C-alpha cells in the first residue's frame, strides 16, 4: 500500500514527479505537494508530485537524477510519504562533482546555481545530487550542508553558498551523463521490443533461475550506421545494471591466430563472473562473416568459437549477448538458426518527429538563439540519421564558438562559466551546417508516416469512408486485405493511400514504376520479398504498389511482346503476398491507369478483392479540390473558385492543381517585379484558365466505364 | 463539496442543490405567485438560451396590449403560436407566470377552423391598469436562474512533523510473481498497441476514456509563516477569486502579494482564466510571497513579516495528521 512501481519520466524537470491522479486522490496529496520517497539502502529524497494523462495507475514517473539519489532503478518499487511539514530553507551550501567540472572555471553559482534555484522552490535535502545543464556542459552539484534538516525549500531569501575544492565521485555514485534510455530519440518502439525481451532476465533473475525456462540468448540490431544500434544496447546495460561488455569485428579480427579466439572466450567468461551482463558484439559481419565468403581459417574458425559460445549461454545463467549488424543477410547464416540470434528488430532510419526529437536530445546542453526552429531543420534533414544530426548539431555549436571566441582572446587552459553562458547558436550557424553536412543513410529508403491527410483530398466522400471501414473493421469486429484503384489519372489514387496511412499514424511504403521495372529489367525480382519483409517490420504501415502495370507497359502495352500479362516481378509480388495475413497490420493498396493489361492474379481471392473506381470529380468536388489547393496561399476575395470549376467539366483534380499553381506562380512574379500583389487575384486564374487543359479524354474515360462494367 | 440554498438557507451537497431550490420556488407560490414563476422559469430549465428567448417573446405579447389596450385582438396570446411553441411552450414554468400575471387560459373559436384553440387572454382587472404588467414584465426580464452558493470553507492548518514519520517494512521491496506477471504482460500489450493497424475513431474511443472525472477543486497555499491555507472553488472558478479569497486570509488584505502555481507558472490576478484551464484542478498547492517592493521597506525598517494570515482564522487553526 502507497507504494508504486518506478517508471520513466515524462517531465524531465529534476525535482518533480508525476503520479495518476487516482492515487494522489488516496494519497490526499495535491499537485504541488512536497513528498518524500523511500528508497534502497534506507534512502530517501524530496520531490514535489504532478500529474498527468499517460502515468499507469500504479507506477510513479521520475527521471534519472530522481533515481540515482534513491539507488533505485526501473521496475523497482518505492514508497510515497507525504510531508507538508518542509519549510523553506536559510541557508544550503551546495559544491559540484569534479568528474564534471573539468576545463571549466569561474563563478559557477552565477552561471549554474542562481538560475536553477532562484524562484524554482525546489525541494533540496542534504546528501542529493542534482543536474544543471548550460553552457555546453553538464555540471552536476551534490549539497553538503543544509541549515534546516534533513530538507527544505529554497526560497528566494535562502542563502546559497558554495566554497570549497570539487567533491570527488564516491564509488558507489553514477555519473549523470552516462546512456540512458532519455538519450535515445527516435525508434520507441524497437526500444520497446528490447525492453519486453531483454529487461525481464535482468531485472528479475529468479524467474528464470528457479525453472528450466531460458529467457531469450541473442538479440541482433540491425538498419543504417548511426541510428542507435549500440545506444540502445547501452542504455539497457546502464539502466537495468547489467556488465556491459563491448566487443567489435576489428577488435578481434586484428589479432592473430589463437588471440583472436582467447579474446572472443574470454569476454564471455567475464560476463558470466559478472552476470546479469550483456554482450555486444559490433560489426557482427566482420567478426563472424559467411563461410563461403571466405578463405581464411581464421574467419572459419571464429565463427565456429562465436557459435560454440553462444550455445554455451545455456550454462552461463544472466547473459544476453546482442549483435549489431547492417542487413541481416551480412552475416553467417548459421548465427540465426534456432536460439542464438533469431531475433532480429529493425531499427530504420528516424523520421520527421524523430529526428527533431534526436536534435533536442543533443541540444540538452546547448543555449539556442529565440530563432532557432529544430522542427523546420527535422523536416529539411531528410536522409539523416542520428549519427549525423549528432554531427550537425556539433558543427553549429563549433561556428557559433568561432564567432564569438574570434572577440573573446581568452587563451587559458579553462574557460570561465560566464564565457559560455553568453554563448549561443543561432539558425544561421545551424543553417551553415546543414550545408555541410552530407547524410549517410540518402540512397536507404525512408518510410515514415505521410502527412497527406482527407483534407487535402477533393470529393471522393464515398471512398474515404470506404477505406476507414476497410481498416476499422478487421478491429473493431478472412477480411480483405487489400484494395486496387482504378480509373483516370490525376484524381487522387496515391492521396487516398497516403491519407488512410496518416490518419491510422501508419507508416507508408511507396513502391513506384521505376522500381518495379528495375528489379524486372535487372532480373532481380527476389527483391520484392525484401519489400513485404519491410511491411512487416514498418507495421502498422500501407503498402502501396503503384504503376502496376508498367512492366506489361514496358513489354509493349498497346503491342506486347512474347509473353502475356504476368511477368516475373508481379509473380514474386504474387507469391508474397500469400505468405501475408490479415492479423500482420499491412494493409496492400495498389493502383493502375490501364486495367486491361494488368495481371488477372492480383484480384484473385486472398489479394487486392476490393476494387474502387474513382471517376474525375463532379463540380461540387472539383470547387472542394480548387479550395484544398489554395489551403496554403492567400487569395483575394474576388477569386471566384465555383466560376471556375463549372467550366473546368473535364478536368481532373491534376489538372485542378495545374491551374492553381500557374496562378500562384503568376502571383510570385508580379510581387518580385514591383519589389524591384501580395495575394492571388482573379486575374492569375483567368491567365492561367488559358493555358490548363483536361488531361483525360472522353474517350480514355468510356474505356474506365466499359472496365467497370465487364467487373461489375 | 457544500452549498448554501439562497431560498432556505440550508447546507446542501452538489447532488442536493437543485431539489431544495425547486422546491422552495414551488411552495413561493403561497407568498407572491409571479415572482415564483419567474424563479421557476429561469431556474428549472436548463437551457438558459430558450428561456432568454421565451422571456423576451412573452414580453413582446405584453408590450402588444399595453400600445392598444383598447382592442381585444392583441388581448389573445395564442399557444398554437409558431414563435410560442418554439421559445415560450419548451419551457417549465412559464404557463405558472402568464396565470399569476392575469391572463386566462381559455378554448376560442378559430379564424378558419371548426376545432378550438388554446389562448391566455388578460381579464378586465389587470387589462385596466398596464402598470401592473409593465412592473412584471421587468421583473421576468430581470431575473436570473436560482443555484445554491459555493461554500469556501475557508480552513488554515498547521502540519505536524509526525505526517513524515514512516519506516519501511524489511521485506517492502520483495517484489511477487503477480507483480512480474503484470508488469510483463503491459510490456507485450504496449508492444502489440504500438504494432495495430487501426483508425483515429478507434484511438479516440481508448483515448477519451480518461477525460469525464472532474467538475470541482481544493486550493491550498503554502504562506511564509509555515500556515497552509486551503478553500473550495469552481473548476471554472477564474483566478481573480482566489487572489481575493486569499486577500480576506491574509492580516493586511492591501499588501501586495503573487501566487505561482505548482508548474512554475505565476497567476495573473487581473487575468480572466479558469482553474481548469491553468492546471489548477481537481486540487493544486499555490506557493504565496510578497511583493518585492514591500518585503525590501519591511525588511529595510527591521520588521520580520511572522505573521501572513489574520488572527481572525488562526484561532482556528486545525493540526495536520
Ligand atoms: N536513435 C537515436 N537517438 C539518439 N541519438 C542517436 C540515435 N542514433 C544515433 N544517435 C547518436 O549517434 C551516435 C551513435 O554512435 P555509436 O555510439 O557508434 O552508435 P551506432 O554507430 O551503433 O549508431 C551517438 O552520439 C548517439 O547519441
Ligand atoms: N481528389 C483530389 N483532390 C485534390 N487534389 C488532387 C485530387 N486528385 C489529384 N489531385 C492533385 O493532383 C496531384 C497528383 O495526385 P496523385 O494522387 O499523385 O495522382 P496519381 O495518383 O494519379 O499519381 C496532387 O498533387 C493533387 O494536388
Amino acid at each position: 500500500p502507497n507504494r508504486l512501481i518506478v517508471d520513466e519520466a515524462i517531465n524531465e524537470d529534476n525535482s518533480v514527479v508525476s503520479l495518476s491522479q487516482p492515487k494522489m486522490d488516496e494519497l490526499q496529496l495535491f499537485r504541488g505537494d512536497t513528498v518524500l520517497l523511500k528508497g534502497k539502502k534506507r534512502r530517501e529524497a524530496v520531490c514535489i508530485v504532478l500529474s498527468d494523462d499517460t502515468c499507469s495507475d500504479e507506477k510513479i514517473r521520475m527521471n534519472r537524477v530522481v533515481r540515482n539519489n534513491l539507488r533505485v532503478r526501473l521496475g523497482d518499487v518505492i514508497s510515497i510519504q507525504p510531508c507538508p511539514d518542509v519549510k523553506y530553507g536559510k541557508r544550503i551550501h551546495v559544491l559540484p562533482i569534479d568528474d564534471t567540472v573539468e576545463g571549466i572555471t569561474g563563478n559557477l553559482f552565477e552561471v549554474y546555481l542562481k538560475p536553477y534555484f532562484l524562484e524554482a522552490y525546489r525541494p533540496i535535502r542534504k546528501g542529493d545530487i542534482f543536474l544543471v545543464r548550460g553552457g555546453m556542459r553538464a555540471v552536476e552539484f551534490k549539497v553538503v550542508e543544509t541549515d534546516p534538516s534533513p530538507y527544505c525549500i529554497v526560497a528566494p531569501d535562502t542563502v546559497i553558498h558554495c566554497e570549497g575544492e570539487p567533491i570527488k565521485r564516491e564509488d558507489e555514485e553514477e555519473s549523470l551523463n552516462e546512456v540512458g534510455y532519455d538519450d535515445i530519440g527516435g525508434c520507441r518502439k524497437q526500444l520497446a521490443q528490447i525492453k519486453e525481451m531483454v529487461e525481464l532476465p535482468l531485472r528479475h533473475p529468479a524467474l528464470f533461475k528457479a525453472i528450466g525456462v531460458k529467457p531469450p540468448r541473442g538479440i541482433l540490431l540491425y538498419g543504417p550506421p548511426g541510428t542507435g544500434k549500440t545506444l540502445i544496447a547501452r542504455a539497457v546495460a546502464n539502466e537495468t545494471g547489467a556488465f556491459f561488455f563491448l566487443i567489435n569485428g576489428p577488435e578481434i579480427m586484428s589479432k592473430l591466430a589463437g588471440e583472436s579466439e582467447s579474446n572472443l572466450r574470454k569476454a564471455f567468461e567475464e560476463a558470466e563472473k559478472n552476470a546479469p551482463a550483456i554482450i555486444f558484439i559490433d560489426e557482427l559481419d566482420a567478426i563472424a562473416p559467411k563461410r563461403e565468403k571466405t578463405h581464411g581459417e581464421v574467419e572459419r574458425r571464429i565463427v565456429s568459437q562465436l557459435l560454440t559460445l553462444m550455445d554455451g549461454l545455456k550454462q552461463r545463467a544472466h547473459v544476453i549477448v546482442m549483435a549489431a549488424t547492417n542487413r541481416p543477410n551480412s552475416i553467417d547464416p548459421a548465427l540465426r538458426r534456432f536460439g542464438r540470434f533469431d531475433r532480429e528488430v529493425d531499427i530504420g532510419i528516424p523520421d520527421a518527429t524523430g529526428r527533431l526529437e534526436i536534435l533536442q536530445i543533443h541540444t540538452k546542453n546547448m543555449k539556442l538563439a529565440d530563432d532557432v526552429d529544430l522542427e523546420q531543420v527535422a523536416n529539411e534533414t531528410h536522409g539523416h540519421v542520428g549519427a549525423d544530426l549528432a554531427a550537425l548539431c556539433s558543427e553549429a555549436a563549433l561556428q557559433a564558438i568561432r564567432k564569438k571566441m574570434d572577440l573573446i582572446d581568452l587563451e587559458d587552459e579553462t574557460i570561465d562559466a560566464e564565457v559560455m553562458n553568453s554563448l549561443a547558436v543561432t539558425m544561421d550557424d545551424f543553417r551553415w551546417a546543414l550545408s555541410q553536412s552530407n547524410p549517410s543513410a540518402l540512397r536507404e529508403t525512408v518510410v515514415e508516416v505521410p502527412q497527406v491527410t482527407w483534407e487535402d483530398i477533393g470529393g471522393l466522400e464515398d471512398v474515404k469512408r470506404e477505406l476507414q471501414e476497410l481498416v476499422q473493421y478487421p478491429v473493431e469486429h478472412t477480411p480483405s486485405k487489400g484494395v486496387l484503384f482504378y480509373g483516370p489519372p490525376g484524381c487522387g489514387k496515391t492521396l487516398l493511400a497516403k491519407a488512410i496511412a496518416n490518419e491510422c499514424q501508419a507508416n507508408f511504403i511507396s513502391i513506384k514504376g521505376p522500381e518495379l521495372l528495375t528489379m524486372w529489367f535487372g532480373e532481380s525480382e527476389a527483391n520484392v520479398r525484401e519489400i513485404f519483409d519491410k511491411a512487416r517490420q514498418a507495421a502498422p504501415c500501407v503498402l502501396f504498389f503503384d504503376e502496376l502495370d508498367s512492366i506489361a507497359k514496358a513489354r509493349g502495352g498497346n503491342i506486347g511482346d512474347g509473353g502475356g500479362a504476368a511477368d516475373r516481378v508481379i509473380n514474386q509480388i504474387l507469391t508474397e503476398m500469400d505468405g501475408m495475413s490479415t492479423k500482420k497490420n499491412v494493409f496492400i493498396i495498389g493502383a493502375t491507369n490501364r486495367p486491361d493489361i494488368i495481371d488477372p492474379a492480383i484480384l484473385r481471392p486472398g489479394r487486392l478483392d476490393q476494387l474502387i473506381y474513382i471517376p474525375l470529380p463532379d463540380e461540387k468536388s472539383r470547387v472542394a479540390i480548387l479550395k484544398a489547393n489554395l489551403r496554403k496561399s492567400p487569395v483575394a476575395k474576388d477569386v471566384d473558385l465555383e466560376f471556375l470549376a463549372k467550366m473546368t467539366n473535364g478536368f481532373s483534380g491534376a489538372d485542378l492543381t495545374e491551374i492553381c499553381q500557374r496562378a500562384c506562380k503568376l502571383a510570385i512574379r508580379e510581387s518580385i517585379e514591383s519589389e524591384i500583389v501580395p495575394e492571388i487575384r482573379r486575374d492569375h486564374f483567368e491567365e492561367a484558365m488559358r493555358f490548363a487543359r483536361r488531361s483525360v479524354s472522353d474517350n480514355d474515360i468510356r474505356k474506365y466505364e466499359m472496365f467497370a462494367q465487364t467487373l461489375q | 463539496v457544500y452549498f448554501t440554498c439562497p431560498l432556505t438557507g440550508a447546507t446542501l451537497r452538489k447532488d442536493q442543490r437543485d431539489a431544495c431550490i425547486k422546491e422552495a420556488i414551488l411552495l413561493h407560490f403561497s407568498t407572491d405567485p409571479v415572482a415564483a414563476s419567474i424563479m421557476k422559469i429561469y431556474t428549472f430549465n436548463k437551457d438558459q438560451d430558450r428561456v432568454k428567448l421565451g422571456v423576451d417573446t412573452i414580453a413582446k405579447y405584453l408590450d402588444n396590449i399595453h400600445l392598444h389596450p383598447e382592442e381585444e385582438k392583441y388581448r389573445k396570446i395564442k399557444l398554437q403560436n409558431k414563435v410560442f411553441q418554439e421559445r415560450i411552450n419548451c419551457l417549465e414554468g412559464t404557463h405558472e407566470f402568464f396565470e399569476a400575471i392575469g391572463f386566462q387560459k381559455v378554448l376560442l373559436p378559430a379564424q378558419d377552423q371548426e376545432d378550438p384553440e388554446e389562448f391566455y387572454v388578460l381579464s378586465e382587472t389587470t387589462l385596466a391598469q398596464p402598470q401592473s404588467l409593465e412592473r412584471h414584465k421587468e421583473q421576468l426580464l430581470a431575473a436570473e436562474p436560482v443555484r445554491a452558493k459555493l461554500d469556501r470553507q475557508r480552513r488554515v492548518f498547521q502540519p505536524s512533523p509526525l505526517a513524515s514519520q514512516f519506516e519501511l517494512p524489511g521485506d517492502f521491496f520483495n517484489l511477487t510473481a503477480e507483480e512480474i506477471k503484470r508488469e510483463q504482460r503491459l510490456r507485450s500489450e504496449a508492444v502489440e498497441r504500438l504494432s495495430v493497424l487501426r483508425t483515429k475513431a478507434m484511438r479516440e474511443k481508448e483515448e477519451q476514456r480518461g477525460l469525464r472525472k472532474y467538475n470541482y477543486t481544493l486550493l491550498r497555499v503554502r504562506l511564509p509563516d509555515g500556515c497552509l491555507l486551503q478553500g473550495t472553488f469552481y473548476a471554472r472558478e477564474r483566478l481573480g477569486a482566489v487572489y481575493g479569497f486569499v486577500r480576506e486570509a491574509l492580516q493586511s488584505d492591501w499588501l501586495p502579494f503573487e501566487l505561482l502555481a505548482s508548474g512554475g507558472q505565476k497567476l495573473s490576478e487581473d487575468e480572466n482564466l479558469a482553474l481548469n484551464e491553468c492546471g489548477l484542478v481537481p486540487s493544486a498547492l499555490l506557493t504565496f510571497s510578497w511583493d518585492m517592493a514591500v518585503l525590501e521597506d519591511i525588511k529595510a525598517a527591521g520588521a520580520e513579516p511572522d505573521s501572513i494570515l489574520k488572527p481572525e482564522l488562526l484561532s482556528a487553526i486545525e493540526k495536520l495528521l
